[PDB]
RNA sequence: UAAGGUGAUAUGAACCGUUAUAACCGGCGAUUUCCGAAUGGGGAAACCCAGUGUGUUUCGACACACUAUCAUUAACUGAAUCCAUAGGUUAAUGAGGCGAACCGGGGGAACUGAAACAUCUAAGUACCCCGAGGAAAAGAAAUCAACCGAGAUUCCCCCAG
RNA sequence: AGGGUGACAGCCCCGUACACAAAAAUGCACAUGCUGUGAGCUCGAUGAGUAGGGCGGGACACGUGGUAUCCUGUCUGAAUA
RNA sequence: UUUUGUAUAAUGGGUCAGCGACUUAUAUUCUGUAGCAAGGUUAACCGAAUAGGGGAGCCGAAGGGAAACCGAGUCUUAACUGGGCGUUAAGUUGCAGGGUAUAGACCCGAAACCCGGUGAUCUAGCCAUGGGCAGGUUGAAGGUUGGGUAACACUAACUGGAGGACCGAACCGACUAAUGUUGAAAAAUUAGCGGAUGACUUGUGGCUGGGGGUGAAAGGCCAAUCAAACCGGGAGAUAGCU
RNA sequence: GUUUAUUAAAAACACAGCACUGUGCAAACACGAAAGUGGACGUAUACGGUGUGACGCCUGCCCGGUGCCGGAAGGUUAAUU
RNA sequence: UGAGCCUUGAUGGAAGUGUGGACGCCAGUCUGCAUGGCUUUAAUGUUUGAUGUUCUAACGUUGACCCGUAAUCCGGGUUGCGGACAGUGUCUGGUGGGUAGUUUGACUGGGGCGGUCU
RNA sequence: GCUUGACUGCGAGCGUGACGGCGCGAGCAGGUGCGAAAGCAGGUCAUAGUGAUCCGGUGGUUCUGAAUGGAAGGGCCAUC
């Protein structure tokens, strides 16, 4: 009695692990209550078939925007900027929608802030390429442009 | 009738042979033990009579298909 | 088919016939009480007692038909549980019981032989049980053979006491 | 061939050899129809709680023997031209 | 007939007539006989059917050795002066007979073992439901009332109606004697005898089945029978016995 | 009171009473390969087995033998591995 | 809890003001505990058997209830109790006149006893 | 005193038994001991001191070996 699970399952439990256990646990427990199949051979690539038309499938389907940041790579044009101040230095910050304002008619328009830098936002030159919340991986690259008015 | 319903398996007689290998009439019988097995494709319980060895060929065939099996031969179940 | 007939003990009576409906013989039908698988229920076989349909210049009641169980199928119903299954009624099909041997299978003795007796024998015999056919069973090699070859099963003669 | 007829019958009777016969119901053959039914070619697929094994029995002429081969009550259990 | 021996007072037969016991099959050997002869003969089958075909095969012409093997020799042994078994005699197939083997095997006969059935209409026990016990005795508990006690105790009449109680018919039994014993009767008759309101007795129906029942227990009873019923079968059990 | 129906009616069996011993209830025990059932619509003041056999006065010694009961050490010890 | 492997501490960013355990060659120094400009050792993660607690979900229920159902059966369902026990199948040791089949010699001045049997 | 003839293979020819068997035996071959030698020795003065067959053990031995080569098992000799 070796077969295949379903739900986690405590000592032994993975989702869809490869599993030997005593005959009993089984016609009594597991199955006939949802929780395993016998491994029918037949099933060991019916839920194989799965390990390969996903842990290699859609594991791949996740990269067909690669760093998103495909032909931006020469920065953006700068409309307007991100402000300025302390006549000199910098005084003023980002309203929880102004890091947009800027690259604001490039891809696609949003309107939130998953603040990356916990810091006070360092106040000077002005152009700084850190990264921003572009996905759970990768990155993308623009600057900043300040406004002489 | 001690029979088990998924193997077919009745009583079968043979000798008991002392060491002075006197014969002695007997029987063999089948492990039964009649049991509640779950189906799922029927949302019951259907108990079948059966032995070990009936079980593990459920156990492997698989019920639905056993069941398929007595159905398809006209047993009761 | 016919010039003679109405079986026998067994006459007699009253009749039927002789050129084709006398009788006799063969094919096919009709009728076929009651008991009996007996099947509407019962029961001490040939008896008792029903239910539902019908049916009458006298539509009381009394006669005629249907009504057993089980299996497959179908329709309509339909619990605990709301679905669903179980269950329930109806219908259409089929089975039932009998009977020689041979036949396949399920069980399976002993007397006796061994000059006693237990292994062994009698013997898978007697017998009980189930199933079937004109036969049954078996049967187209995971069989033999022996370095050549043979080519399913069945039966006979050898091989060989 | 045989049987009978007042004793023993080829030629008295019934038969016998031989040659014939069915309106009907059936048996078996064929030749047809009806309902089925599947045919031939190519490419596939090749019978797992099975084979095998432990234990206890039973079959094999073979009495467990050095004992192959077969069946299975119990417990186990492969390979895949 | 059996016996050392039977007139035997040891077995058997009343008598007659009819029946009544060494067979049959297959193998196997010998003898007789016939055919063919180092050869004889075919089986199944085919069939032109007692022919003919069929030579599969069997027996014989070669033995010795456990065997490999050798071979008129071979084995024994290292080898035999030698020793054992062989070479020097015809066989084979029918047919008839004498034996033997396997079969009931010359005929009749057990007590029994085993298998499947039929029997609780006799009887044992139990179950349901029904019936019976003339007549006569004894007179438990309890009650009432007196007498008695301080009160109980106690006591007397009466009342009451206990009991596997007493006597005794029916009814159930069966202790003794005689009769009977080719009976009136396959268990009785007659005179006596025990129980007789009880663990009584009895009708109808029911249940218990053979290594089983039932049994106040005798191995009793289970259909005139029981240390394992009856009927049919195994079955012609076996019979070193008569 | 019972008994050998048919050679034994007794001192034999039974008996009320006594004891031992088993049984917690799906009881022990018994019929039955089982299911089912008696025990019992009972429950230890009950049910079974065994022996003794009213009652009176009593019922002593022996556990080596056999049987039975209890025993968590060791020795010996089956299938199994 | 008996044994194996994987591991992080034992055999094969300095010195001073401060601690439990110890075969410590017989009087060490250690194994660590604070600080301060492949082979002799302990715990886990674990793999493998033994023992014990408990669980529930096989299985038991000769408790109660519901329905099939006007039913002391059965079945399904609910619930309560018990529960990997009990029970049963196969194998296996013991016991086992309850049952079964048998054996239990001959000679002999009848038989038995005694005695004898080459 | 010296020694292993209590030897191995055989055996004319007798005895004695219904049989199974048992006994006696000169002599032959090989090899051995004692004796100078002739010669003696195949247990013990002789006659009891024993157990057929089956089954199995051990050693030897290609004899056998179920397609073939092996092996198992069998045979043969010795012995339990
Ligand atoms: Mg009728
Ligand atoms: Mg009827
Ligand atoms: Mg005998
Ligand atoms: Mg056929
Ligand atoms: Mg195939
Ligand atoms: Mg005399
Ligand atoms: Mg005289
Ligand atoms: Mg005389
Ligand atoms: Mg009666
Ligand atoms: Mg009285
Ligand atoms: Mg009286
Ligand atoms: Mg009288
Ligand atoms: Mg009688
Ligand atoms: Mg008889
Ligand atoms: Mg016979
Ligand atoms: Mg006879
Ligand atoms: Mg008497
Ligand atoms: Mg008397
Ligand atoms: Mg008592
Ligand atoms: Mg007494
Ligand atoms: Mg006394
Ligand atoms: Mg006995
Ligand atoms: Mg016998
Ligand atoms: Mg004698």
């Amino acid at each position: 009695m070796q077969v295949i699970l379903l739900d986690k399952v405590a000592n032994l439990g993975s989702l869809g692990d490869q599993v030997n256990v005593k005959a009993g646990y089984a016609r009594n427990f597991l199955v006939p209550q949802g929780k395993a199949v016998p491994a029918t051979k037949k099933n060991i690539e019916f839920f194989e078939a799965r390990r390969a038309e996903l842990e290699a499938k859609l594991a791949e389907v996740l990269a067909a925007a690669n760093a998103r940041a495909e032909k931006i790579n020469a920065l953006e044009t700068v409309t307007i900027a991100s402000k300025a101040g302390d006549e000199g230095k910098l005084f003023g910050s980002i309203g929880t929608r102004d890091i947009a304002d800027a690259v604001t008619a490039a891809g696609v328009e949003v309107a939130k802030s998953e603040v990356r830098l916990p810091n006070g936002v360092l106040r000077t030159t002005g152009e700084h390429e850190v990264s921003f919340q572009v996905h759970s991986e990768v990155f993308a690259k623009v600057i900043v442009n300040v406004v002489a008015e | 009738s001690r029979v088990c319903q998924v193997t077919g398996k009745r009583p079968v007689t043979g000798n008991n042979r002392s060491h002075a290998l006197n014969a002695t009439k007997r029987r063999f019988l089948p492990n039964l033990h009649s049991h509640r097995f779950w189906v799922e494709s029927e949302k019951r319980f259907v108990t079948l009579r059966v032995s070990a060895k009936g079980m593990r060929v459920i156990d492997k065939k698989g019920i639905d298909t056993v069941l398929a099996e007595l159905r398809a031969r006209g047993e009761k179940y």
